[PDB]
């Protein structure tokens, strides 16, 4: 709302409604961190990136070309629909209850409603993220590892809430 | 016969068996088997190829050394070799296995993608220490009488009740104020009187005022099966005890013949025919255990003199010097004091042929010793303080504390990094008193299955090598040579002993007969 | 049976070569060959002929049936008849591939020969497809396939036989 | 020659093959029944299960319990083998989805015939005519889909038909590799991936 | 038996074993004689000079004979490994006069295979199963060869009154005659004695 | 419902039709055996009650559990047998010494069975000829040329071709060698046949 996040403002940085915000599985609040070595590495990366425009567009190790990753995403989407395993679902259930209690107590301690609500759609969002992680591997079932990674990604969004 | 014909049939045998010989290998074979007649050549070749297949070959191509070793397996040391019957294994030498939860079995460090242990541990290793302690106890507990209902069990079958374990993440919410629930977790204080329970899923505060303790030494960082109910953000204990123990026979019945203990054998020592037949003739072996061996003062050398006088008959197979060799660890004086006294000990034991040529003099330093401090597993002291002993007493070793002895048919753990009084002085509610103290101590150490069942600031350990301090599967003999009074006891068909502080305890060393599976409760005040 | 094995059997057929080397009669287990005289025709198995051509040791002659007019007549007869007509060789397709791939320099009008043999192959595979469909539709228990070659059968026969096995069990499942 | 081949399915025969994974998976599929006698202690799974109770249980269990005079239970056909769906198959076999309705349509239907249903004749004729109707399209698509995406062709085929489809594809690819000369090369086996 | 005719009978056995669903009667004379020819020709060729053309020609012909023999024996071993209880039962129950479906070497291999498989199954699971379930008869576990398979054939000697049996109903059975050189697609069980006697050649 | 755990083994094998050998499911086999134990104990109690007590209505439940036991046995035997089929195929596909990453998938008893099978197959091949047998693992494809050109893919060591001669199998070197000598190494991926 104020351009930069302006960390003292807190919930006043957001003019979005809870209705629209609850429909987002993940809300990455992105802050430009001024660290000196980060800035030096970032500047050298940008300068090299601008310098390298004439290098005949050579292939690269350890990554997928965009044209190939596009086809791979299409293939996985049409082929694989995973589900949660039972123990994975138990893990997700208990972690969700813990996160809900934490969000309630944070709002109570603040005596004000947070702009980001933690709802059953966020539970299903964690489920969807775990299934996407499994679909990358074409596995019919999502494991506790997938649920843990999904919860790790979601706890950035929960950091963004609390 | 023609050497080309011998080459042709050797190559044909290996090739039909699916194997390719290097040029030097077939050259070795076709000159080694020149004595062989046509009446027996194929039998000889099949014998050799089976011997080759015994090794862990990485390719269908066979090197010269493999054929050489196969012919040696066919001709020499085929029945036994002399050094299998006794060996000494340092803590840093112990192999590492990781318990895969989704395969429900132990895998080697070489098979998992886990990083190799190093002394300067990473932040992950410090967590993995306590997580792995929990993991071992968790898998062991779930295979005891607390096992599945079973889901086939019906009601008329499974008419009697059975325990079902819960994790801390499950007891919050609609599970509040249930009548009976039991949780495996570590007991620890946030602050004095603020007790809590912890597992890899979470942490919860304890109201243990009403708890019926199951008679053990429940310290900080012990793992317990707390039974109670959850309410008002507190777990309210009804009963409180250690997880049940397991014998090594049951452990092997589940996990196979895997060599958890150590040594060069792929299987455990007691599960191979060579050792199983050697133990029939190894009847007369005997070990001696001795702690507070303050040889830096010559009074202890006088004691060693009368020890050699007493036990020159029936020479010991080995002596166990339980560290803390410094009665005067003041500073730099102690280093050359220990070097001179070890020179003196070597000089006196050179006076005999039989003990000098048979008995293994093995040293395991502790806190009051030069080099690395009270950080476990204790490394051996400096080699410049050992070389002069070694060069004129080759039947001797200087190694870690704790340390593992594999006998021909038994397995023993030696440890002296003192903790009995530490167990007594930080019990949650109280210790359990009188002559029962050592029994409660061994119950604690066996149920916890780790030589240090207490916090790191109370007993420091190198993080990545914490697996080396494990007491799972249970050893056949557990020697905990504390400064505490000497004792003997047994639990889950494991013998457990303290040889004690010999200078204080009326000169009470101890001596163990592994082939007889027994020990002498000696007192050498009368020598 | 693989197409390579069908080719292995086709390789046993005899063809005429003109050696550029001198060699006396050679007494192979499957029957003696030669003598090999430079510049004169001699009849040898196709595997040996192809090997000698690859090693530049002979000139291969087309078989008597590799002629454009003869192949056009056979192709037209095949296209007109409803049944498989008798073929000039029991391994004509394999012969065509081997000889034309390794000896097109020696064999004139090789493009016309290859196209005509392809025409005959297409017609006979279409006839085989019709035969399979008629078998399954009319629920036959037996068929007569007199002039089919081994490669032509082997192209479709595994599929057809598996289908007919399933069909037989389906039409006999009420037997007990 | 010496490649791996699983135990072949015997589900179309009088009895299924003991070691066949396909037959085991096929016989796991559930069959509706009615209990003709009460079964003590079985209410834990579905106290007794009462007499006359309707259940759906696996085909292996139904075959084990069934007898020709129906003491333990009596069997109902699944709806895809009843007269309503038989008529849909009779309309045009080529448009139905035997992957949804199976995936072991023919094997399961053949094994239903051992329950002595009055409409065994109709079931047998339906299975045979469904196969006859679908044969030509299985043959054409298998033998003429070359080096392309066959998923659209394979989608609506049952497991027996899919086996036949892969057989036709194998023949096609073998001849095409021979024609292109790729059959000559000696190659590392499929285990070379690790 | 001329050497050329011996190699021809080897090819006939090769194709018949390829296409027959069951294990055919053994041809020990064929296998022994072909191996004798190969060993003799190796002896001949090891005593000849380098760069000689006829040596290479003989080596190529030997490769071909060796390939057919190895493939034939591989196919028979596949069939034995697939149907090991049934071929062993057939050999045990064989009367006096009909030929065996196994050579002595194949029979030794089959007995070893059955003993090894039963030992493995017992040790892994079937000693742990309850006492009355510990015995599986592999004669019932392993499937039999399916004799109602359809095969292609070419007929070498004229046959008459060969009965085709389309299905259960005997009224639809009808006879045919197999003219020499004709080719047919027919169930194996109706022609199995002809395959045994060499009157027909499976293709 | 009973016998659901038995299906996991079967589905694991069925969903790898390519013939690759998965890791041996030790704990799944253990669980189905424990299920059989529970079934058998319940049936022993019930049959004792039905006979000694004369209680007749338990007979359908007896038959129920007996059928479930038979099903679990069938699934176990089929799983182990199909694993044996794949392991048997490995000898012909690859060779005698399987790679270590694949040997870790096999059970100890599976390795014992495989060693017995290798020994028996070697015996059979040895007994074929007058002497030195016939290696029917060789000549898996019909012979075309007597000599082939091969390219080294791995850094192998040395490989003998005659009595006194060998070739150094250094990567990217090309050798023109007999097909019958090179076939096994090409099969195992050490060499690449480089004419097509």
């Amino acid at each position: 709302v104020f351009g930069r996040w302006d960390e003292t403002k807190g919930e006043d940085n957001i003019d979005f409604m809870p209705t629209i915000l609850s429909r987002f599985d993940m809300i990455f609040i992105v802050k430009d961190e001024h660290n000196e070595e980060r800035d030096v590495m970032l500047a050298k990366h940008v300068i090299t990136l601008h310098v390298s425009a004439l290098t005949q567009t050579q292939a690269v190790e350890g990554e997928i070309d965009l044209a190939k990753l596009k086809k791979f995403i299409a293939y996985c989407r049409v082929k694989c629909g995973p589900r949660l395993s039972a123990e994975a679902a138990e893990k997700l259930k208990n972690r969700y209850i813990i996160m809900r209690s934490g969000a309630r107590q944070h709002e109570r301690d603040s005596d004000r409603r947070s702009s980001i609500p933690i709802t059953v759609r966020q539970l299903e969002a964690i489920v969807r993220i775990a299934e996407a992680l499994s679909k990358m591997k074409l596995q019919p079932f999502a494991t506790e590892a997938d649920v843990e990674e999904a919860l790790r990604l979601f706890q950035v969004s929960t950091l963004d809430a609390a | 016969m023609a050497p080309e014909r011998l080459r042709s049939r050797a190559l044909s045998a290996f090739k039909l068996r699916g194997l390719l010989l290097r040029g030097e290998a077939i050259k070795y074979l076709t000159e080694a088997l020149q004595s062989i007649s046509e009446l027996e050549l194929e039998d000889k070749l099949e014998k050799i190829i089976n011997a080759v297949e015994k090794q862990p070959l990485s390719s269908n191509m066979i090197e010269r050394s493999v054929v050489e070793a196969a012919v040696q397996e066919c001709s020499q040391s085929v029945d036994e070799t002399i050094e299998h019957v006794f060996n000494i294994i340092g803590a840093f030498d112990i192999p590492r296995f990781v318990y895969n939860s989704e395969r429900k079995k132990f895998l080697p460090l070489l098979m998992t993608n886990h990083p190799a242990p190093n002394l300067f541990g990473t932040p992950r290793d410090k967590a993995e220490m306590f997580r792995e302690r929990y993991t071992i106890l968790h898998q062991r507990t779930h295979r005891h009488e607390l096992f599945t209902p079973p889901v086939i069990g019906s009601h008329p079958d499974e008419s009697g009740s059975k325990f079902q374990l819960k994790t801390i993440e499950t007891l919050l919410g609609s599970t509040t104020k249930i009548g009976d629930a039991i949780v495996l977790g570590m007991i620890t204080q946030l602050k004095e009187g603020k007790f809590f329970l912890e597992d890899p899923t979470g942490t919860v505060q304890l109201d243990l005022s009403k708890a019926q303790f199951h008679s053990g030494l429940y310290t900080e960082a012990c793992f317990v099966l707390a039974e109670g109910w959850f309410e008002d953000q507190v777990f309210h204990v009804n009963a409180f005890g250690f997880p049940p123990t397991e014998p090594s026979s049951t452990t092997r019945a589940y996990y196979g013949n895997i060599n958890f203990f150590g040594g060069p054998s792929n299987t455990s020592v007691k599960t191979s025919a060579k050792l199983k037949q050697l133990e029939e003739e190894n009847k007369d072996a005997m070990f001696v255990f001795l702690s507070d061996v303050w040889l830096d003062q010559v009074e202890v050398l006088e004691k060693l003199r009368i020890m050699f006088a007493g036990y020159s008959p029936a020479p010991p197979t080995c002596f166990i010097l339980c560290g803390n060799f410094s009665s005067a660890p003041y500073g730099k004086n102690q280093v050359q004091a220990l070097k001179d006294s070890l020179k003196t000990l070597a000089d006196i034991i050179c006076e005999y042929p039989d003990i000098h040529q048979s008995s293994r003099f093995v040293f395991v330093p502790g806190p009051e010793d030069p080099g690395f401090g009270s950080i476990l597993p204790r490394p051996p002291l400096a080699e410049s303080i050992t070389n002069e002993f070694r060069q004129r007493v080759p039947f001797s070793v200087f190694t870690t504390n704790p340390c593992r002895i594999q006998y021909c048919t038994q397995e023993i753990t030696v440890f002296r990094e003192d903790l009995v009084n530490k167990m007594c002085r930080n019990c949650v509610r109280f210790p359990s008193s009188n002559l029962a103290i050592p029994n409660h101590f061994v119950k604690t150490i066996l149920s916890q299955g780790h030589l240090t069942p207490l916090p790191l600031y109370v007993c420091p350990v190198y993080w990545a090598y914490d697996y080396a301090l494990r007491v799972y599967p249970v050893p056949d003999l557990l020697v905990i040579a504390d400064k505490y009074d000497p004792f003997t006891t047994t639990n889950t068909e494991c013998l457990c002993i303290n040889p004690g502080s010999f200078p204080r305890s009326g000169f009470s060393f101890k001596v163990f007969y592994p082939s007889n599976k027994t020990v002498e409760d000696s007192k050498l005040q009368g020598f | 049976m693989d197409a390579a094995e069908v080719e292995f059997l086709a390789e046993k057929e005899l063809v005429t070569i003109i050696p550029n080397f001198s060699l006396d009669k050679i007494y192979l287990i499957g029957g003696d060959l030669g003598p090999f005289n430079p510049g004169l025709p001699v009849e040898v198995p196709l595997w040996l002929a192809i090997n000698l051509k690859q090693r530049q040791k002979c000139r291969l002659l087309p078989p008597e049936w590799m002629d454009v007019e003869k192949l056009e007549k056979m192709r037209d007869h095949e296209r007109k008849e409803e049944t498989f007509t008798p073929m000039p060789s029991p391994y004509y397709m394999e012969l065509t591939k081997l000889l034309l791939n390794h000896a097109s320099d020696n064999i004139p009008k090789a493009d016309e020969i290859r196209t005509l043999v392809k025409d005959m192959w297409d017609t006979r595979i279409a006839k085989l497809r019709v035969s399979a469909d008629s078998f399954v539709r009319q629920q036959e228990a037996h068929a007569k396939l007199d002039n089919l070659t081994l490669m032509e059968i082997n192209t479709s026969g595994t599929f057809l036989t598996q289908a007919l096995n399933h069909m037989y069990k389906l039409r006999t499942n009420l037997q007990p | 020659s010496e490649a791996y081949f699983r135990v072949e399915s015997g589900a179309l025969g009088p009895e299924e093959n003991f070691l066949s994974l396909d037959d085991i998976l096929m016989s796991h599929e559930k069959l509706p029944v009615r209990t003709e006698t009460a079964m003590p202690r079985l209410g834990a799974f579905f106290n007794a299960v009462p007499q006359g109770s309707k259940l759906e249980l696996p085909l292996w269990l139904a075959k084990g319990l069934f007898d020709n005079k129906r003491r333990i239970l009596s069997v109902e056909l699944p709806k895809i083998y009843q007269e309503g769906w038989r008529t849909v198959f009779s309309a045009d076999p080529n448009v139905v989805d035997l992957h949804k309705m199976g995936p072991h349509f023919y094997g399961f239907g053949s094994q239903l015939l051992h329950f002595d249903s009055p409409e065994n004749a109709d079931i047998s004729q339906s299975l045979l005519q469904t196969f006859i109707g679908r044969f030509r399209r299985i043959m054409d698509s298998s033998q003429n889909a070359y080096n392309e995406d066959t998923s659209a062709l394979v989608a609506r085929l049952d497991e027996m038909e899919r086996g036949l489809f892969q057989t036709g594809q194998k023949g096609l690819n073998d001849f095409q590799c021979w024609e292109k000369g790729q059959a000559s090369q000696i190659t590392a086996s499929n285990l070379v991936q690790n | 038996l001329t050497p050329a005719e011996l190699i021809e009978r080897l090819e006939q056995a090769w194709m018949n074993e390829k296409f027959a669903p069951e294990l055919l009667e053994s041809k020990p004379e064929i296998v022994e004689c072909v191996m004798e020819q190969l060993e003799h020709m190796e002896e001949n060729l090891r005593r000849a000079k380098r760069e000689d053309l006829k040596v290479s020609i003989h080596q190529m012909e030997m490769e071909r004979i060796r390939y057919v023999l190895s493939s034939y024996l591989r196919c028979r071993l596949m069939k034995i490994e697939k149907f090991f209880p049934h071929v062993l039962e057939k050999e045990k129950t064989r009367p006096e006069g009909e030929p065996s479906s196994l050579s002595p070497e194949e029979l030794a291999f089959a007995r070893e295979f059955m003993a090894n498989t039963e030992s493995y199954l017992k040790n892994v699971a079937l000693k742990h199963m309850p006492p009355n379930l510990q015995k599986v008869d592999l004669f019932r576990a392993v499937p039999k060869p399916d004799l109602d398979s359809y095969v292609f054939l070419r007929v070498r000697e004229r046959q008459e009154n060969i009965l085709v049996e389309p299905d259960t109903d005997e009224q639809r059975d009808y006879v045919i005659d197999l003219e020499k050189g004709s080719q047919h697609l027919i169930r194996y069980k109706t022609i199995a004695p002809l395959v045994a006697s060499g009157a027909v050649q499976l293709i | 419902m009973f016998c659901e755990k038995a299906m996991e083994l079967i589905r694991e094998l069925h969903r790898a039709p390519e013939g690759q050998l998965p890791a041996f499911n030790e704990d799944g086999l253990r669980q189905v055996l424990e299920e059989m134990k529970a079934l058998y104990e319940q049936n022993q109690s019930d049959v004792n009650e039905a006979k000694s007590g004369g209680r007749s209505d338990l007979i359908p439940t007896i038959k129920f559990r007996h059928c479930s036991l038979l099903r679990n046995r069938r699934c176990t035997v089929a799983y182990l047998y199909d694993r044996l089929l794949r392991i048997r195929a490995l000898r012909w596909e690859y060779g005698s010494v399987l790679p270590n990453a694949l040997r870790f998938h096999m059970a100890a008893e599976e390795m014992e069975w495989f060693n017995n099978y290798k020994r028996s197959l070697a015996t059979y091949m040895r007994s074929l000829g007058g002497d030195e047998g016939l290696d029917i693992t060789q000549d898996m494809k019909p012979p075309k040329s007597l000599y082939i050109e091969v390219r080294c893919l791995k850094d192998y060591g040395e490989f003998e071709v005659d009595d006194g001669t060998s070739v150094l199998l250094k990567k990217n070197s090309q050798h023109f060698l007999p097909r019958w000598k090179c076939e096994q190494l090409i099969r195992q991926g050490v060499l690449e046949h480089i004419l097509s």
